[PDB]
């Protein structure tokens, strides 16, 4: 069968500019390669079929090119909305195969996170666990560190992070850190702090609250 | 216009038969040239074509999987079905159906958003929804959706009437083996004394539907 590889697997680029993605077939697929766009919460969108025919409804700033063994997709007036995973598929030879994808990051200006800390709800306490949540909202770039301190003790191994995909409108990220303690240890300590270091900050920011406020 | 939507069990035991349905609007498989295909994506891995069927009842199967797959459609051609026999954990994936944009070329002009199937011997657990209370121009609030299995959970705000400023985070697999996520929205502080904020949580494998009012 036909192996499809995409290079690079990851790309970063500024709004306004033109980038080109590459899709390579292991054998010849004549001209029969399609390109799709994948964004979170959105159904997958066909952009190009048959190497270079531009699907109805897709803006002309998307074009494709290539034949035989190697293909390209060129996107011309990059928008913050163009963030997506771009994958190709050969539709020439059964079995029909997909590339691994190229993730396109949109570049923008540095922006520090707004940081919010959240105490466990009373409802949760009733069952012997305490979740403390720290939100880092709308920052750029991705790189950020979140330190948890309980009564000024560095926590280790008891928090988990999750990050959103780049926002399609403003190109920022958001992050959620959850500290998990059992009720026993929670009601033993008073000050709960989340400490955030980011590039858009002149120095580390600490948001905190005091238990039973 | 053109839509497709997958339905499946959400979870099932190893070695049972996976039975999937694809419903669609804006077209029919009794129209010459129409087709629907099934594609899957295991977690973190690439997409994989499984099968497709055409208006004239001609079928194709992934040959490495062929002996296990059965694709079919109904007479009116408003639905397409897929069966995968004797499932194991490598059938855990998001399953998509998609319409073929041509009478003979196998490219997919429209996609459903996919349905997640998890092959597990573990049993289903419904989430608890906990308020994330606003502390104090702009304030953050939200919902913590804790201790559910399996994925996914859907979160909307005020029955979908609130979409701006929302971040629903990727779920995290806790060391307990149950998932936990947060959904979060930023709103103006003045709207706190006027506006109620309700998070709507669905967890379809536990048949859980919670609406949780979030107050200052």
């Amino acid at each position: 069968d036909v192996q499809i590889t995409q290079s690079p697997s990851y790309l970063a680029a500024s709004p306004g500019e033109t980038i080109t993605l590459n899709c390579r077939a292991s054998k010849s697929i004549s001209k029969y390669l399609a390109w799709y766009q994948e964004k979170p919460g959105k159904t997958n969108k066909l952009l190009i079929y048959s190497g270079s025919t531009l699907q109805s409804g897709i803006p002309s700033r998307f074009s494709g090119s290539g034949s035989g063994t190697d293909f390209t997709l060129t996107i011309s007036s990059l928008e913050p909305e163009d963030f997506a995973m771009y994958f190709c598929q050969q539709h020439n030879e059964y079995p029909y195969t997909f590339g691994g994808g190229t993730k396109l990051e949109i570049k923008r200006t540095v922006a520090a996170p707004s940081v919010f800390i959240f105490p466990p709800s009373d409802e949760q306490l009733k069952s012997g666990t305490a979740s403390v949540v720290c939100l880092l909202n709308n920052f750029y770039p991705r790189e950020a560190k979140v330190q948890w301190k309980v009564d000024n003790a560095l926590q280790s191994g008891n928090s988990q992070e999750s990050v959103t995909e780049q926002d399609s409108k403003d190109s920022t990220y958001s992050l959620s850190s959850t500290l998990t303690l059992s009720k026993a240890d929670y009601e033993k300590h008073k000050v709960y702090a989340c400490e955030v270091t980011h590039q858009g900050l002149s120095s580390p920011v600490t948001k905190s609250f005091n238990r039973g406020e | 216009q053109v839509t497709l939507k997958e339905s499946g069990p959400g979870i099932l035991q190893p070695s049972q038969t996976l039975s999937l349905t694809c419903s669609f609007s804006g077209f029919s498989l009794s129209t010459y040239g129409m087709g629907v295909g099934w594609i899957r994506q295991p977690s973190g891995k690439g997409l994989e074509w499984l099968a497709h069927i055409w208006w004239d009842d001609v079928k194709r199967y992934n040959p490495a999987l062929k002996s296990r797959l059965t694709i079919s459609k109904d007479t009116s051609g408003s639905q397409v079905f897929l069966k995968i026999a004797s499932v194991d954990t490598s059938d855990t994936a998001t399953y998509y159906c998609a319409r073929m944009g041509s009478d003979y070329d196998v490219w997919f002009d429209y996609w459903g958003q996919g349905t997640l199937v998890t092959v597990s011997a573990a049993s289903t657990k419904g989430p608890s929804v906990f308020p994330l209370a606003p502390s104090s121009g702009t304030a953050a609030l939200g919902c913590l959706v804790k201790d559910y299995f399996p994925e996914p959970v859907t979160v909307s705000w005020n029955s979908g009437a609130l979409t701006s400023g929302v971040h629903t985070f990727p779920a995290v697999l806790q060391s307990s083996g149950l998932y936990s996520l947060s959904s979060v929205v930023t709103v103006p502080s003045s709207s706190l004394g006027t506006q109620t904020y309700i998070c709507n949580v669905n967890h379809k494998p536990s048949n859980t539907k919670v609406d949780k009012k979030v107050e200052p």
